């Protein structure tokens, strides 16, 4: 990690059970921590007790953020959909999901929203928007280098 | 009618077994109806259709329902009722639908609408205001003669049909056919359906900066009549249809009011 | 409330990229943030208090328990991730203190340690020593070359030899290299693109 | 009516001041952001011809509907289904007329005014293209109507015999649009000293609505026209302003 | 440290590259000789001039003696409205293809209509009406172009330097993550 969007991703919290029993909580009440308890972890903690055990610690239940709303939601319209509301982040932590699960299903539905925003930051990339507020934060790097670059070559073929 | 109309219901058929949990339902409210009348001697006809199968069939059936409902819905009207009758075959009526939705991107608050969003399946929301009474309607009305025996028929629809338009039918009064008779008109044998129209405006709390709210009317018809009281959160689905003459006919400024034909109210609590 | 002040400076940092990223320049880096390098300070030290706990104790009463071997296993990435937003944090703050020195200081001055990099006090103790060699790492490279003395400035690419320079209200008549100027104001000039950018990059002399 | 058309088709593809020219890149990024219309500044109008102008200026509501079907077939020339009639948005600065003298000569013509907008209205639709059908016949046709002149110009024919006015509108093929119907006060410091401060009614198009809250300072450049509806008098009419392009100030 | 832009070239440095080309001239100072010199390293002949007399010398060159006229550009074989509307009527007939620039397709349109607008033949509705109606047929193959990209392969025959330099921070930042979704996939 030196990248400063690597390291933000991992603050998000997953709806994760415990399958054994643990004497002490750094986070309060009654230390023996009981087993099939469900906490929120954070996606650098829950990534490597997730292997770490045959049977590991945390079961790993499967948010939200991947329900079956969201997955009916994004193949409807893909342009006018939210993804400033969801969390914040969505393609740099759909890739983590995908290689700790080994899901193939997933995979063909991510690069089909990804095609359908693509082809509409071109078209505003054209030098009174509302696409600034319902932008994903990963989107919104290449929005800023491609506007500017389009904006440096209409600059320099007129004087 | 047309081939239109001919391939469009037979692909509707295949809509019995890809999700034919739909099929079952269809006797359920066979079975209320054979059971109450075995205390004697309450259910609609309104199936909940989700719109997410419709889009792991035809594509190109999906989208064309959010796009011209006025094409689509009454073929698959049709489809259903045949499909109401050969699996239920012992006693001896519309059938309409629902949609569910998994709502779309026509998901508009009723401050953005009328420019380009006629003619879809549009799902406004807000805070319901009028609640006007309920009035009866006629449909069908069977005349009957007894000096030479049979039965006769008569249909008449309103502007405010199911969702088409047709040739308006100002049918005051059917009688007199082509003999000597004086018809009469069998009542509790005809059939009436129940009608009101609510509006519905814009929540306050999701408003813009000061002004007037800006309201839609909605007509309900056949079976959510006293669903909601005055004052509530509502979320609506319809079909945004715009009737009436714009001072065009009436040979001599503003025109073409606009309703919302409702299918679902769907009372919320958030 | 365990990594908590992770989330807090690396949140903090994220501003400083997007004040380089558009159209401006990062002359006036905010601050040092210290006080809360201090709290996160004190909490890797906390967490050496207790590994070196259970040291003791788990040859004593625990006696190789793989439970036990749990918070070896879980007050181990603590220090990681504590340990990886104090270096993207420290990171990002040299690469604008390493364009700084690569722009506007050893250009036309050749000896530039104070006039320029103003504040001199949102620096810590650490990096305003660090800057300072680093200079003096540049004027190495310079001194084997010889394609230009100096070869820092000027990645626009040269094109009409020939320029219309306007003096804007700076007066002195300083320049002795290449000749003097008799420098007044506000009376433009027809001279060369070799002897201006050493003066055009000073904020001195206002048009191309 | 005739190549007034190619007059204008070639105003917009030919326009050019000293480098980049404008009507061909206003036109082009208008349709990637799918914003269907155009800004005419209408001092490049008279610069490149005056007999264009000319006609522009005498009879206004003849011709606006024409230069609007001549942008939509040049916009086939960019894009290559569903093109619109395009909108046409034009700004000036002559000399401002004040509200209150508005003679009975100024019927027709362009004119630009101020003011201040007391009140709004709720939207409503007009019918651009709609589809007919004879009750007894059955003959189906299609009348398109683009000119503006509120209640009826352009109606229903009464043959395609057959009855009084046999003809049905099908309200499942057509498309309409936006209307808005602002109030607009004078500025009271061109004070009636003995008066109260006067108003008049406008309408907007498609692209005009919801733009401006009330209680702001605009400049409107429209068309003084007239309307003839009894909603007090012999052969009375009554005035407003159908507006194309408010050019309003910075909002603050 | 560029730090600029750093991965991509600016459209200053692409009037760098074009600016190495050859051209024709039509000199007007001779000084061959009858029977001092220009010894630069990278072309280092072509002393021996004539009036009127054509030549072929590099395009930096050939700007410096247009500002003091002593020269006069040529037109090269596609500033011609003869030529160019062959290659127009290519384009409407294969709606695949890209019909044919010779790669200094933008940048020579540039340098030679501000500097030397007095040799061709009437650039007035002629020239700088084609060059561009030339353009935005050619920017609607690109805008298609792009609703078929995939993660292993594209193909873009023919295309310019500087329809190029605007298009690689969006597709190299956008297909780097299609591969990174189908490999992590797998």
């Amino acid at each position: 990690y030196y990248d400063i969007d690597d390291v933000l991703a991992d603050g998000t919290e997953f709806p994760c059970k415990f399958q054994y029993d643990i004497p002490g909580l750094g986070y309060n009440p009654g230390r023996p921590i009981t087993k099939n308890t469900k906490l929120s972890l954070p996606l650098w903690l829950a990534r490597i007790l997730a292997i770490v055990g045959p049977v590991p610690f945390v079961e790993l239940l499967p948010p939200d953020m991947f329900s079956t709303k969201v997955m009916n939601a994004i193949k409807t319209d893909p342009v006018a959909l939210d993804l400033h509301s969801i969390n914040s982040h969505f393609f740099s932590l759909a890739i983590k999901w995908i290689m700790l699960f080994s899901e193939k299903e997933l995979a063909n539905v991510v690069s089909e929203l990804l095609l359908q925003r693509a082809q509409e930051l071109n078209h505003h990339a054209s030098s009174t928007s509302t696409f600034l507020l319902k932008l994903e934060e990963m989107e919104k790097e290449i929005y800023k280098k491609s506007h500017e670059s389009y904006k440096d070559t209409k600059r320099w073929m007129f004087k | 009618p047309d081939a239109v109309f001919g391939d469009r219901v037979r692909r509707f058929q295949e809509f019995l077994d890809t999700f034919t949990s739909y099929r079952d339902s269809v006797r359920s409210i066979q079975v209320y109806n054979s059971n109450n009348a075995a205390n004697y001697n309450i259910l609609p006809h309104r199936i909940i259709i989700s719109l997410d199968d419709l889009r792991e069939f035809d594509r190109s059936f999906w989208s064309g329902i959010l796009v011209e409902p006025a094409y689509f819905i009454p073929p698959a009207e049709k489809a259903l009722t045949d499909l109401a009758d050969s699996m239920d075959d012992v006693p001896h009526h519309p059938w309409k639908l629902s949609f569910k939705g998994s709502f779309g991107a026509h998901a508009l608050s009723p401050r953005t609408l009328t420019a380009q969003h006629l003619n879809k399946l549009v799902s406004v929301e807000g805070i319901v205001t009028k609640t006007s009474l309920v009035r009866p309607k006629l449909i069908r009305s069977v005349h009957y003669a007894a000096k030479t025996g049979r039965f006769h028929y008569r249909d008449y629809t309103d502007a405010t049909t199911t969702l088409t338009t047709r040739i308006p039918t100002p049918a005051i009064y059917p009688t007199e056919d082509t003999e000597g008779n004086k018809l009469t008109t069998e009542y509790g044998y005809s059939t009436f359906i129940d009608h009101q129209r609510i509006t519905v405006q814009e929540m306050p709390e999701m408003a813009p900066a000061g002004q007037l709210p800006r309201s839609i009317d909605v007509i309900l018809d056949d079976d959510l009549v006293d669903k909601t009281k005055p004052g509530d959160r509502v979320n609506v689905v319809g079909v945004f249809k715009s009737l009436g003459a714009g001072g065009m006919n009436q040979s001599n400024l503003i025109g073409f009011k606009t309703l919302i034909l409702g299918n679902t109210v769907y009372p919320l609590h958030a | 409330m365990y990594g908590d002040l992770g989330n807090k400076l690396v949140l903090e940092a994220k501003r400083t990229k997007q004040l380089y990223a558009r159209s401006n320049q990062d002359v006036n880096l905010p601050m040092y943030h210290e006080d809360i390098i201090r709290n996160i300070l004190k909490e890797v030290s906390n967490l050496r208090k207790n590994t070196e706990y259970l040291k003791e104790q788990q040859q004593l009463g625990m006696l190789d328990d793989k439970v036990a071997k749990c918070q070896y296993f879980v007050t181990l990435l603590c220090m990681e991730r504590n340990k990886r937003c104090l270096l993207a944090y420290q990171r990002l703050r040299t690469d604008i203190l390493d364009s700084m020195a690569w722009n506007n200081n050893g250009l036309d001055l050749m000896s530039s340690i104070t006039f320029s990099q103003q504040d001199t006090n949102n620096l810590s103790h650490q990096e305003q020593e660090y800057l300072k060699e680093y200079c003096d790492l540049i004027t190495d490279l310079k001194s084997g070359d010889l394609v230009d003395i100096d070869l820092s400035g000027s990645l626009v690419p040269p094109s009409d030899v020939f320029i219309d320079v306007r003096v804007l209200k700076d007066a002195g008549e300083i320049q002795t290299e290449y000749g003097v100027f008799n420098l007044i104001k506000d009376s433009q000039f027809f001279v060369r693109q070799s002897d201006v950018e050493r003066l055009i990059q000073q904020g001195y002399l206002q048009k191309i | 009516n005739t190549e007034i058309i190619k007059s204008f088709k070639n105003f917009i593809l030919e326009f050019r001041l000293d480098s980049q020219f404008i009507y061909r890149d206003q036109l082009r990024n208008n349709i990637l952001v799918k914003n269907y219309s155009l800004t005419v500044n209408m001092e490049h109008l008279i610069g490149y011809n005056e007999d264009i102008y000319k006609k522009l200026s005498d009879e206004p509501s003849d011709i606006i509907p024409l230069f609007e079907t001549a942008i939509t077939q040049v916009a086939k020339r960019i894009s290559i289904n569903s093109l619109p009639t395009f909108q046409l948005i034009l700004n000036s600065n002559a000399n401002q007329i004040p509200l209150r003298d508005l003679d009975s000569e100024h019927v027709s013509k362009i004119v630009r005014l101020s003011g201040i907008i007391i009140s709004t209205s709720v939207l409503s639709s007009r019918a651009t293209y709609l589809s007919i059908m004879c009750r007894n016949c059955r003959h189906t046709t299609s009348i398109t109507i683009n000119n503006f002149n509120t209640g009826n110009t352009v109606s229903l024919p009464r043959s395609c015999n057959c009855g009084p006015d046999p003809y049905i509108i099908i309200h499942e093929s057509s498309k309409f649009i936006d209307q808005q119907f602002l109030k607009l006060q004078e500025i009271p410091e061109l004070v009636p000293v003995g008066e109260m401060p006067r108003n008049l009614t406008m309408t907007c198009d498609r692209y005009l609505t919801n733009k401006v809250i009330p209680g702001t300072r605009v400049t409107i450049v429209g068309i003084y026209s007239i309307y003839n509806s009894k909603n007090s008098g012999v052969a009375i009419r009554t005035p407003y302003i159908k507006i194309l392009g408010i050019q309003s100030d910075v909002e603050t | 440290l560029p730090a600029h832009l750093q991965q991509t070239f600016s459209p200053e440095e692409i009037q760098f590259i074009v600016e190495n080309e050859p051209i024709k001239i039509f000199p007007r100072i001779t000084t061959r000789q009858k029977i001092w010199q220009l010894i630069t390293t990278d072309d280092k002949a072509l002393n021996n001039m004539v009036a009127m007399r054509s030549t072929e010398v590099v395009l930096w060159i050939a700007l410096l003696l247009k500002q003091q006229s002593k020269c006069s550009i040529v037109a090269p074989q596609w500033l011609t409205t003869k030529e160019l509307d062959r290659k127009i009527q290519y384009e409407k007939t294969h709606p695949d293809r890209f019909s044919e620039l010779p790669w200094n397709w933008l940048v020579l349109a540039r340098i030679l209509f501000n500097k030397a607008k007095d040799d061709f033949h009437d650039p007035i509705h002629e020239l700088r009406g084609k060059i561009q109606d030339l353009r935005e047929i050619r920017q609607i193959k690109v805008l298609k172009g792009l609703k078929y990209l995939n993660e292993s392969h594209l193909q873009l025959d023919n295309l310019s330097l500087l329809e190029i330099n605007e298009l690689r921070p969006f597709i190299t930042e956008i297909m780097d993550k299609l591969r990174e979704i189908h490999t992590a996939s797998l």
